[PDB]
């Protein structure tokens, strides 16, 4: 009846934003005045920083700032339009050529954003029928393309061989179960070369030889592993010395250790062409601003003119990872090679919400001692495998070790005081 | 003289409609032959009746 | 007061949009044009059973289950690959009014290209998002970022809830909130990444989303990532809007019949294709009638509508305090990169915590923040707020001008985007080459991003376009529309 | 995008004239007879409407639904699956009219009954709405 529908109209939905504070999490956006350089100043407190990801330190190079300014005076600032519709520049073409040359591979795409370069690459391939094997502690950017591509994710435990082989044999059961359907499966393997959350490195030769045994496809997501792993810094493939053409897709971003904005995916030209048609963030967003691009080409010039910088970072990892172990109340859960530590606490408390607040105090006292650190935030109710609270330690090449060891000393002191 | 030039415009007009334009002239004449021979068979059977 | 017609949608001005239905004889010829083209594709792929050269999947140690569907790549290699010379042309200058274009060509029939050396100069463009004319490497507006560039650098190596949070970021987030006239604002890295990372932080499992037929790839994608029921209503059809909106409350889910948790609406100000403005007061009047929310997208609309252009809200003269969340970008009027979200302070603070992007993605580059600021300063008061009166003059002049020339134009008449209707797929492939011969570069819109009988071309007007720049383009079009007989309209 | 492709404007009018061209092409053949012209054109039409509706599955382009209708042929995916629509019934009435004119021509012969029925049979059998997703031992 007509009027009865009007009776249902007297109804209230939920208010849009929820009652936000649990106890009082406001998380205190930390104002940094000026450049976040090696000598920076946070909230008016001068300090040196240990979460800024310029591992090469190329944010403070005036070679870069002279290069981008030339691009600024002859191109403008932003591209008025997407990459198809008259939005493709010469430096866009020059940078795609350079990354293929730097990686000795065929092609390299450029996405305008460091996050959506792998959230928009994975759903271009796996599409509702294909099986993806995920190492359960990859970053959140990987964890959304897997949600966007409505394909069944099979997780496996972290950095952990032969539990993945447990899954593979289960599909060999299913391969011989319906061989017509197993002709159309085209399953994939997603691995990150150096994990942002654990700071570990995955065994690729134990995975490449594992690939042909079970006929899968490997997507490398070397974001942190890009930049400084090899002798020239081409990632774990230069580090393990294995062939580039074993890997079906290598992703990264030009933000960690390039001090620019955006991401790229390099690889064999059978696949990199395909994202030009269905990248979903490639052909629907603004292209990369050219002064960021010409900055990033010079960053490639500096990385290619001087490969000796990648040597001094590795041993600088080998000292702060050495000369910090043995301290009570916490644990170093990153490897020696990883320049992004995780320094989570052993002997955990109860509620993590308090455990962050206990971890909050150490970071506050350390910033009072002119040593700036982070707290390594996350999204708890979404992340689908969330790590315990750590704090990240990020080393650069412009660290000047005599003051670097000061930081390890002053955190050896103040940690036990809170604990 | 321009009537031979005006005529090629109508042929060029025939290239746009029914999408003969970007049709790789290796393949266009294949369609031109299937255009001629059907009309060429339309005449020979039409003269019968 | 102009129209208060039935839903309480109070109009001040006349509306005057035009969706001329396509002619009968024109439409039939299109399917023949595709019908011959779909015919040779089966011919061509049949010829490829022996071996224009392909990407050639690695044989070396591969040949697993094959990677791509052969059939899903049908239209990209048989209708796209034929005529892909246009909408991909590299330019080598500032995309202002005249644009230096690098010339390229293919003797392999568009399968592999080649730059000769040539730089085709002084090409009037009408396909760039340069409405208020801020794409220039001159003047004091862009000069201010050079001081910022030599000081700060070109990008934080950090995250907003992590270390990277500059004073400029805190300044700009204030600055837009006064510009929009709302409580608080927050900038993001790129305009695509906004909708794909914040809409899932709002709606949840029990929500219902009422989006338009043709939003964007942004707004669909955010609606996919939030697990939430998505329902499509017809384009600017308030009757079809309310019909879904009625049944959304008097029913619930399909499986259970529980009430919905919350519902909201995804609409845009100026739809890019078929450049038209949403019937906004009929939406504000309807969401108050049904307690729905409203997500609005001023990607094209801001800097283009209203006096001293502040989006469609000032263009309808309405209040910013009835739109629950406002989003727009900085690439499409300001000559910058990124986007914002405007809203209530309670909303912004929830999104300063649950963001997907302030907590994972790195933030803006410092100098492009300055390019946003100085551009808004020239708007708020130096090439300033006189150009929006120029563009609306340029809009209204150019919109009547092609309509009386026998062409067919969609959308509202005051909309700066000019959708020009092709219909035949060969007329797509000729027109981009044809205008490029006449020293003008435009944007043609293909088949799958349209319906079948739309296949249009598109013009972006600009305040940087003067009258002589505009009328010279009017002269060139007069020949081509004659040359291709694309004079479809009756009036 | 293959869900509004028969729900477009004048596609019904253009579907007739393709057959109307195909008959006049088949009418002007020398060594043929005016019964087996109609026999031929009811065979070819019902061959096309099987291969272009009930055999090829997916889209010629790329679907942003992550390939939901990758396993679905073109008839199954019209109008997002709602069967009794304004355009599926037009596609079922039309071979029947092509059955009755080929019933009218050939003068109701026995071999022209046999050959022109099983084409009309094998096209309507998949168009049973209760035969939505069942596929006979293949495809
Ligand atoms: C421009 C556009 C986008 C893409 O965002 P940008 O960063 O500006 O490229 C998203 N949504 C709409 C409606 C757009 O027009």
């Amino acid at each position: 009846v007509k009027e009865k529908e009007e009776l249902i109209e007297e109804w209230q939905p939920e208010p849009l934003v929820p009652p936000v504070p649990k106890d009082h999490p406001a998380l205190n956006y930390n104002i940094v005045s000026g450049p976040p350089s090696h000598k920076t100043v946070v909230n008016g407190k001068e300090c040196i920083n240990f979460a800024s990801f310029n591992f090469l330190g190329l944010l403070d190079n005036p070679r870069v700032k002279a290069a981008a300014l030339a691009s600024l005076k002859k191109y403008g600032v932003g591209t008025c339009g997407p990459r198809g519709f008259y939005g493709t520049f010469d430096v866009h073409l020059d940078l795609e050529d350079r990354l293929a040359k730097f990686m000795k591979t065929e092609e390299a795409i450029i996405y305008s954003y460091g996050f959506a370069t792998i959230a928009s690459a994975i759903p271009a391939y796996s599409k509702r029928g294909d099986i993806v094997f995920v190492d359960r502690a990859a970053c959140f950017a990987i964890q959304k393309g897997l949600q966007a591509s409505r394909s069944d994710i099979k997780l496996f435990k972290h950095n952990d061989m032969a539990d993945l082989e447990r899954l593979l044999k289960e599909q060999e059961i299913e391969d011989q179960k319906n061989p017509r359907k197993a002709r159309v499966t085209r399953r994939f393997i997603v691995v990150e070369g150096l994990y942002m959350n654990t700071g570990t490195i995955c065994p690729l030769p134990e995975l490449v030889k594992l690939k042909y045994k079970y006929k899968a496809r490997i997507f490398l997501e070397e974001s942190l592993s890009f930049g400084v792993l090899g002798e020239h810094g081409r990632g774990v493939t230069e580090h393990y010395g294995i062939n580039i053409d074993d890997i079906d897709l290598i992703s990264a971003n030009m933000e960690n250790a390039l001090a620019s904005i955006g991401g790229f995916c390099c690889g064999r030209s059978f696949v990199i062409d395909h994202q030009r048609l269905s990248g979903q963030g490639y052909c629907f967003s603004a292209s990369l601003p050219p002064l960021l691009a010409a900055a990033a080409i010079e960053a490639l010039n500096i990385m290619e003119e001087n490969p000796g910088i990648f040597a001094v970072l590795k041993e600088k990892c080998g000292q702060i990872h050495k000369a910090l172990q043995g301290i009570s109340g916490l644990k170093v859960v990153g490897e020696s090679l990883s320049p992004a530590f995780h320094l989570q606490l052993e002997e955990s408390t109860g509620s993590r919400e308090q455990d962050v607040r206990l971890l909050q105090e150490i970071v506050d006292q350390c910033m009072n001692r002119s040593i700036a650190l982070t707290q390594a935030r996350y999204l708890e109710k979404e992340e689908k495998c969330l790590p315990p609270p750590s704090i990240r330690v990020v080393v650069t090449v412009e660290q000047t070790e005599e003051e670097l060891e000061r930081a390890a000393s002053t955190i050896k002191e103040v940690a036990q005081a809170v604990l | 003289a321009r009537a031979w030039k005006q005529m090629s415009w109508f042929y060029y007009q025939y290239l746009l409609v029914t999408a003969l334009y970007m049709l790789e002239p290796w393949e266009r004449t294949v369609f031109n032959s299937m255009l001629v021979s059907i009309v060429g068979m339309a005449l020979y059977t039409g003269y019968v009746f | 007061i102009h129209h208060v017609t039935q839903n309480g949608g109070l109009y001040k001005r006349p509306f005057n949009e035009a969706f001329e239905e396509t002619p009968m004889l024109v439409a039939v010829l299109t399917y023949v044009g595709y019908g011959v083209l779909t015919l040779f594709g089966y011919l061509r792929d049949f010829l490829r059973y022996w071996r224009c050269h392909h990407a050639t999947e690695r044989e070396e140690q591969k040949d697993f289950v094959s990677l791509y569907q052969d059939f899903e790549n049908f239209y990209t290699r048989n209708l796209y690959m034929r005529i892909r010379d246009n909408w991909n042309r590299p330019i080598c200058s500032v995309p202002g009014a005249r644009v230096d274009i690098m010339e390229r060509q293919s003797h392999d029939y568009n399968w592999s290209f080649k730059y000769t050396g040539n730089i085709i100069k002084g090409v009037i463009n009408m396909g760039s998002y340069n409405y208020l004319g801020f794409a220039r490497n001159t003047g004091s507006c862009q000069e201010a970022a050079a001081k910022v560039l030599e000081e700060y650098g070109a990008g934080v190596c950090s995250t907003r809830q992590e270390i990277g949070n500059l004073d400029k970021h805190e300044e700009l987030e204030e600055l837009v909130a006064r510009f929009l006239g709302v409580e608080a604002a927050m900038a993001y890295g790129m305009g695509f990444a906004t909708n794909s990372m914040n809409i899932p932080a709002l709606v949840g499992k029990g929500c219902l989303i009422l989006s338009d037929e043709l939003n964007h790839a942004s707004l669909v994608l955010g609606a996919r990532l939030s697990g939430a029921t998505i329902r499509i209503f017809k384009h600017n059809n308030m009757q079809s809007l309310e019909k879904l909106l009625k049944d959304a409350i008097v029913y619930g889910q399909p499986r259970t019949r529980r009430p919905w948790k919350k519902i909201l609406i995804l609409v845009e100000g100026i739809y890019s294709m078929e450049g038209s403005i949403v019937r906004l007061p009929e939406v504000i009047a309807l969401k108050k009638k049904y307690k729905a929310y409203l997500y609005l997208d001023e990607a094209h609309s801001i800097g283009a509508l209203g006096p001293t252009g502040r989006g469609v809200v000032e263009y309808f003269g309405l209040d910013p305090e009835d739109v629950d969340v406002m989003m727009g970008t900085f690439t499409k009027s300001f000559g910058a990169s990124g986007g914002y979200i405007g809203g209530k302070k309670e909303l912004i603070d929830y999104l300063r915590t649950h963001s997907h992007s302030a907590v994972y993605a790195t933030s803006l580059s410092p100098p492009v923040v300055e390019q946003i600021i100085t551009s808004m300063k020239c708007i708020m008061g130096s090439l300033g707020k006189e150009c929006v009166q120029q563009l609306a003059e340029n809009t209204r002049y150019f919109r009547r001008r092609l309509k009386e020339m026998g062409f067919i134009i969609y959308g509202n008449e005051d909309s700066p985007v000019v959708p020009l209707m092709l219909y035949m797929p060969a007329k797509i492939g000729a027109f981009g080459r044809e205008m490029l011969k006449r020293n003008i570069g435009v944007v043609v819109v293909g088949f799958p991003a349209t319906p079948i009988i739309e296949s249009r071309a598109r013009f972006c007007l600009s305040a940087a376009h003067t009258k002589e720049i505009l009328d010279t383009a009017l002269k060139e079009i007069d020949e081509v529309g004659d040359l291709l007989q694309l004079k479809y309209s009756r009036h | 995008p293959n869900t509004r492709v028969m729900n477009s404007r004048g596609i019904w009018l253009s579907y007739v004239l393709a057959i109307g061209l195909l008959h006049i092409v088949l009418l002007s053949i020398p060594f043929v007879s005016v019964p087996v012209v109609w026999t031929l054109t009811n065979l070819i039409h019902n061959m096309g409407m099987y291969i272009f509706l009930h055999t090829v599955k997916g889209t010629p382009f790329e679907t942003p639904d992550q390939g939901k209708a990758r396993l679905l042929t073109h008839w199954e995916q019209m109008d997002y699956g709602v069967q009794f629509t304004a355009s599926r019934k037009f596609l079922t009435i039309t071979p029947i009219v092509l059955y009755f004119l080929t019933s009218f021509y050939t003068k109701y012969d026995q071999i022209h009954f046999v050959l022109n029925t099983v084409s009309l049979m094998s096209v309507l059998i998949p168009k049973l709405p209760q035969l939505h997703g069942v596929r006979i031992f293949g495809i």
